[PDB]
């Protein structure tokens, strides 16, 4: 298959190294200019558990266009094309989680 | 035409929420956790031998898988059907007492065809459809 | 505490299930009636990794996994299930 | 149950729920926050409203389509609200005032009309009651409101032996009147407290929560028959309450202690007007009286919603009042104040 | 019709289309209904309504999935996942072997099946008992 | 450039974008679809076409419209080989369930096997 | 002549009443039900048989290309009025 | 009057041209298709997409200075699924050239941005729309998906109605996100009419 910027993986894994440490050095400057109501400490917590969202998969080329996407997400929250209602839908403030236990999921929907 | 023109009962008289027994006697719409609380409740105090079900009919194999874990589990082989079929020699055992072990392209592949137990054009009635289509279209002997 | 069934798996063509293929095809009706209230189930298919499933009382299970046998100790290793 | 009230669904507002929720008094602050978490779950919300159309047009948008049903009523009369509640599935009673008028006083709609809501409720054949009162209600309480509350409290009782009466503490919110008192009290340069805010203890809870709290109870079959108190999680005094809240306003914080007396007689005069008054006697009582401690009641963290602190969403109540010198200034800038047990 | 006005509490389950469920036919046989219309009202599906039952008593079933039952039917009997697939069957010898040592005896009664006539081929097991087509059906069979 | 060795299943998850119960809690059928029963044309059949688990559907409280839960369940798809279509599910890792292409079989089929002498075939009608 | 329901609102010809427990009518308070009055199941009856002297008719609705198409109807059976499957006319043969 | 008449002549001079194409670039063109409608398709491999496009504009007998238009069409049958069309029109010629390379969403395709600066707007387009990477581009930023679209709209795997759909809210006062939940499901019709169609047309077994 052709790579894209990475022959392995552990080149990948420092790119999304540098993605990680670009994104914890933008977010208080998006968390101060963006009149946001939170702090800094579970918008971080938030990039943490959205890179821990993808956690799973170990494919450099999958990896490296994860890299584009969040490499966007920061061009648009560097620049403020983003507001504050983009950029905190991640939070899911309004929506409530679906059940992960049997019982819940029982009595919610056939599901 | 049995089950073509039965798919009008799925709109018919149809269970819908979970029903209880009420204290005058009648049975009264009630939600699940109030309902599978009193089948619990009833459940963990009559054990061992003495809780059985009979299923049977329009019944999935998984709803049979489900039933027979959690009837096992209170350690009971009490699980009998609607229809009896014998189990005093070779019941449950041995598949090849409760199969038709000739496939039902092989009913085209026969010469004589027995059948003592029923009539099938009111019985499986597509099995009729199978033994008139190998009974014209090949010599074939029905008694 | 007891045997409340056993569940034996079988394949078609496969060598490794032909140990218990000899058992079902001579040693398996004189277990039969010697205990005729304990049924011993018999489910076959294709391709299978071939088991005895000596389900026992309160749900539990014991898996022996049956393959590569010969026509000696099939009956043994059964009868180590209903004895043990 | 008939075959329409049957909920199906993920849980937007295309769902469908049967909570069939007669919101009276909706018009205003925490009606609005429940009839948002009532449509947004995928009910039926009638709102009774008393107003003109133009403040119930902001409810239109709260649910999907026909799942916002608008009646206009008065609450001279049962015969509106016996129209309004004989659809119904639970009716929700939010009503009341901060201030008395010449048409209405404080016992006649804190009393009576819930009392007709509650009687026109049970002769048409609701299942489900919750009135919302004050956590400081009681018969023996130096509050007009707060007698009128527990004496309506009473009331409801003997009408409808089965109502969830929610009693809910002070309540922070984008459009409220609690924190929207102290920060329309920068405007007099000094802020008046009773003892200098020390021997009052406030439980500010949080709106969303409370109307979760309002969700969550027309559901669960377990709160049936109980009358409830939702609080806050950190129990806050009020010196360093107000310390507080012109912290994250960042404006000057000169507080000087004047007594109830002459409080009162200063919230008379300020309660005078024929439109709607900054303060109140009865609204200075309010919020000068020591809450009660929490025990021997259900609350807000066993119908499963975590009630969020003073500390986390008031910079969304806040940034209204802010001058623009320290706007865009976040929380843990400025120092959050220390809660007081005692 | 039958078996819930003599009951004590009700408990919903889907029907035939709509369920992902295995059936096994005559030939044993087994294959999967996808569901078509999800079950009306409060009804789940019965191996749901199963686990949900286990998890509000003191019994761990080991089913989250509809593939962990898909599984524990592959654990139990593994002709019942394999779809399409009539499994070749053998050994009916052993079968005759152990039945011919039932001493059982057959006496003077003719036998006979109850769908005799036409009238009562349309209605069976409680669908085609409640649908108004199959009662037009045998309202026009009987005059 | 140099090409890269590495040998993995594949998944399209992060740029596919979908949310995470509908890749866990869904499964998807792989199937040539059957043949319309009033239909006598095969040309539906060439296609072996992709659908999902159907999900609930309601009705609308106001008018009683299907309202669906799902987004996913409008969708069908179309393939030409089973195994490309296998391929597409395991890179989209949704569960899969494939049923095989059933074809007609020849039968041999005469007119003049329809008035025999001695065989049961000669139909009473014309 | 529309009929009425038990609970006082009336019915369309589709037979469809909506129940006392339905919370369904509480946007028919202070708004009223439209129903139209000319049921179609009423109005035709009103109109007599059309007298045809063939064994075959075809009727058009009236107004020829504003009407239905050119549907022809068997007028073979004496005992049941053939019926015009576009519109519900009747027809009857004269002798 | 009712069939289109047909002008044979075009058809043959461009299927020399495509000829033409096809001997001179043998390295990246892996067919030409003419069809019946007087214009190429030139399909090649995408590892080698600008020489292609850069021989097709500046080359005095090719001369399609004009890019016009730029997505894929995908199809989930094939390996790489993603098709991705590039038509070109020469102003002097008077002429049009279809080049068709293939994509899959992993593989990228180098991009066409120092030949036209006219894709420096259809590559963010097709970023957005089905997914491809396009190396070197001055700015691959998303443009017609939401800010914080998470999904590439376009593909045959993504629905017709989406996952997010917004909603205002009073508890925040922000336009949230919610998972799309119908008012009226899309009805699915089955167009396909189960007889067969055109002969010419016909898949073999
Ligand atoms: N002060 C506080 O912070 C707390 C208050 N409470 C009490 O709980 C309830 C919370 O509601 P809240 O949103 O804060 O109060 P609001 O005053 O803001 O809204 C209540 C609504 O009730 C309506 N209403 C009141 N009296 C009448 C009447 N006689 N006839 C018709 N409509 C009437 C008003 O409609 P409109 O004016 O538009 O016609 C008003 O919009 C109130 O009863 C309040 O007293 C509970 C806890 C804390
Ligand atoms: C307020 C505004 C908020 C705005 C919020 C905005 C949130 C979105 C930001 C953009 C998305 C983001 O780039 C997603 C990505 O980088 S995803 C892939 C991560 N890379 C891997 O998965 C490769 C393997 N790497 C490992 O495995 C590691 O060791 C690991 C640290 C993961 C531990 O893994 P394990 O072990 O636990
Ligand atoms: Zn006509």
């Amino acid at each position: 298959v052709k790579p894209i910027f990475s022959r392995d993986l552990n080149e990948a894994k420092r790119r999304v190294r540098e993605l990680y440490r670009a994104w914890y050095r933008e977010v208080p400057n998006t968390v101060h200019l963006m009149q946001l109501d939170i702090t800094v400490k579970q918008g971080r917590d938030k990039v943490r558990e959205m890179f821990m969202k993808n956690a799973h998969v170990t494919d450099p080329r999958v990896v490296d266009l994860l890299v584009i996407k969040g490499k966007m997400e920061l061009q648009e929250t560097i620049k403020v094309w983003k507001q504050r209602t983009h950029v905190m839908r991640f939070f899911h403030e309004t929506e409530t989680p679906r059940p992960k236990d049997f019982l819940s999921k029982f009595y919610m929907g056939h599901d | 035409d049995k089950t073509r023109f039965a798919y009008d009962g799925l709109k018919r008289q149809r269970l819908t929420e979970p029903m209880v027994r009420n204290e005058k006697g009648l049975l009264t719409y009630t939600s699940w956790e109030d309902a599978l609380s009193r089948v619990a409740g009833m459940l963990q105090n009559f054990e061992g031998n003495a809780v059985a079900a009979i299923a049977g009919g329009l019944v999935d194999a998984e709803a049979l898988v489900a039933l027979k874990d959690l009837l096992n589990k209170v350690d009971s082989d009490n699980l009998c059907t609607e229809e009896i079929f014998p189990t005093e020699g070779a019941g449950t055992d041995l598949r090849s007492n409760y199969l038709l072990n000739t496939t039902i392209a092989g009913v085209e592949e026969a010469d004589v065809v027995l059948l003592v137990g029923t009539n099938p054009r009111f019985e499986a009635p597509l099995f009729n459809a199978r033994i008139r289509k190998s009974w014209l279209h090949n010599d074939l002997k029905v008694a | 505490l007891g045997l409340r069934e056993i569940r034996v798996h079988l394949c078609q063509r496969s060598p490794g299930s032909q140990g218990v293929r000899d058992f079902i095809v001579q040693r398996y009706v004189e277990l039969k009636k010697a205990h005729p209230n304990l049924p011993i189930l018999i489910r076959e298919c294709s391709e299978v990794q071939p088991k005895l499933w000596a389900r026992y009382a309160f749900g539990q299970e014991k898996t022996v996994s049956l393959n590569n046998l010969s026509a000696d100790e099939v009956t043994r290793a059964m009868q180590n299930v209903l004895s043990g | 149950l008939h075959h329409a009230v049957i909920p199906h669904g993920k849980g937007g507002r295309s769902s469908v729920s049967g909570v069939v929720a007669t919101v009276f008094g909706a018009t205003g602050f925490l009606g609005r926050y429940v009839v948002n978490h009532l449509g947004r779950m995928g009910s039926q919300v009638i709102i009774p409203y008393r107003c003109d159309v133009y403040d119930i047009m902001h409810l239109r948008l709260m649910g999907d389509l026909g799942q916002l049903t608008f009646l206009e009523w008065d609450a001279r009369d049962k015969d509106s609200i016996r129209k309004a509640v004989q659809h119904s599935n639970v009716v929700i009673n939010l009503i009341g005032r901060e201030w008395e008028t010449r048409n209405f006083d404080f016992e006649d709609v804190f009393v009576n009309i819930p009392r007709a809501i509650a009687q026109a409720s049970k002769e048409a054949g609701v299942e489900r009651f919750i009135h919302v009162s004050h956590l400081n209600a009681s018969m023996k309480s130096s509050s007009k409101s707060l007698r009128s509350k527990a004496v309506g409290e009473k009331e409801v009782r003997s009408v409808f032996p089965e109502a969830i009466i929610i009693r809910p503490s002070d309540i922070f919110g984008r459009e409220d009147r609690f924190l929207n008192h102290f920060a329309n009290y920068r405007w007099f340069l000094a802020v008046p407290l009773v003892s200098l805010g020390f021997k009052t203890v406030k439980q500010p809870v949080y709106v969303a929560d409370v109307s979760k709290g309002i969700v969550n109870a027309t559901k669960d079959p377990d709160a049936v028959g109980k009358t409830f108190a939702f609080t806050g999680p950190n129990r806050y005094l009020l010196f360093h309450l107000v310390k507080y809240i012109f912290g994250m306003t960042h404006r000057t914080f000169i507080p000087y202690p004047l007594p109830l007396f002459v409080y009162s007689w200063i919230g008379k005069l300020f309660g005078l007007s024929p439109f709607e008054p900054w303060t109140t006697k009865d609204k200075v009582e309010r919020i000068h009286i020591s809450d009660v401690m929490p025990t021997d009641l259900p609350g807000l963290e066993d119908l499963g919603v975590q009630p969020t602190p003073l500390e986390l969403k008031s910079i969304e109540v806040l940034r209204r009042h802010r001058t623009y010198r320290w706007l865009s200034s976040e929380i843990e800038e400025t120092k959050p104040a220390k809660t007081v047990n005692y | 019709d039958v078996g819930a006005p003599m009951a004590d509490v009700i408990l919903p389950g889907a029907a035939y289309t709509e369920k992902s469920a295995t059936y096994v036919n005559t030939e044993g046989r087994a294959q999967q209904t996808k569901v078509a219309v999800t079950p009306p009202g409060l009804a789940r599906e019965d191996w749901k309504i199963i686990r949900a039952l286990s998890e509000i008593a003191g019994i761990t079933l080991p089913y989250d999935t509809l593939d962990q039952v898909r599984n524990r039917l592959e654990e139990v009997s593994p002709n019942l996942v394999r779809y399409d697939d009539i499994e070749e069957t053998n050994y009916f010898q052993q079968a005759s072997e152990l039945a011919k040592l039932v001493n059982q005896e057959v006496l003077a009664d003719p036998l006979v099946p109850p769908q005799l006539t036409i009238k009562d081929f349309y209605m069976t097991d409680s669908i085609s008992r409640a649908s108004q087509t199959m009662a037009k059906c045998v309202k026009a069979v009987t005059e | 450039t140099q090409l890269i060795t590495v040998d993995e299943k594949l998944d399209i998850t992060t740029l596919t974008g979908v949310p995470e119960e509908h890749i866990k809690t869904r499964k998807v059928r792989i199937f040539v679809p059957a043949r319309n029963n009033m239909q006598s044309g095969v040309n539906n059949t060439k296609k072996w076409k992709m659908e999902f688990d159907t999900r609930e559907r309601w009705e609308n409280p106001l008018m009683g419209w299907a309202s669906t839960a799902d987004p996913l369940s409008n969708m069908v798809l179309t393939f030409s080989a089973k195994e490309d279509a296998i391929a597409f599910a395991e890179k989209n890792g949704w569960s899969y369930d494939v049923e095989e292409k059933k074809v007609p079989k020849p039968k041999s089929k005469s007119y003049g096997a329809n008035f025999s002498w001695n065989k049961r075939t000669r139909v009473s009608t014309k | 002549g529309v009929q009425v329901s038990p609970s006082g609102e009336k019915i369309t010809h589709t037979g469809q009443v909506y129940d006392e427990k339905d919370y369904r009518r509480v946007r028919f308070v202070d708004r009223q039900k439209e129903v139209n009055e000319n049921f179609a199941i009423d109005l035709i009856a009103q109109q007599p048989v059309n007298e045809v002297e063939h064994r075959i008719i075809a009727c058009d609705g009236g107004g020829g290309a504003l009407g239905h198409p050119k549907v022809y109807i068997n007028l073979d059976k004496e005992t049941k009025t053939g019926t015009c499957g576009y519109c519900g006319l009747q027809f009857k043969q004269h002798h | 009057p009712t069939v289109r008449p047909r002008s044979d002549v075009t058809h043959k001079q461009l299927s020399a041209f495509g000829e033409y194409v096809a001997e001179i670039l043998p390295k990246y063109v892996q067919q030409v298709q003419v069809s019946c409608l007087d214009e190429l398709e030139i399909c090649i491999h995408p590892d080698g997409v600008i020489p292609t496009l850069t021989f097709l504009r500046d080359h005095t007998n090719a001369q399609f200075k004009s890019l016009a238009d730029l997505t894929a069409v995908d199809v989930p049958t094939r390996q790489n699924r993603f098709e991705i069309v590039y038509n070109l029109l020469s102003l002097r010629f008077n002429s049009r050239i279809r080049v068709k390379t293939y994509a899959d969403e992993l593989t990228p395709i180098d991009s066409i941005v120092s030949v036209h600066i006219a894709a420096n707007w259809y590559e963010r387009e097709v970023w957005d729309m089905f997914g491809v990477f396009f190396f070197n581009h001055p700015d691959l930023r998303r443009i017609l998906t939401d800010y914080g679209f998470e999904g590439h709209p376009f593909r045959k795997d993504f629905p017709l109605t989406g996952y997010v759909e917004l909603r205002y809210d009073d508890e925040v006062k922000r336009v949230v996100a919610e998972p799309v939940e119908l008012a009226q499901e899309f009805r699915k019709f089955d167009l396909n009419s189960p007889w067969e169609a055109f002969p010419a047309y016909r898949q073999p077994p």
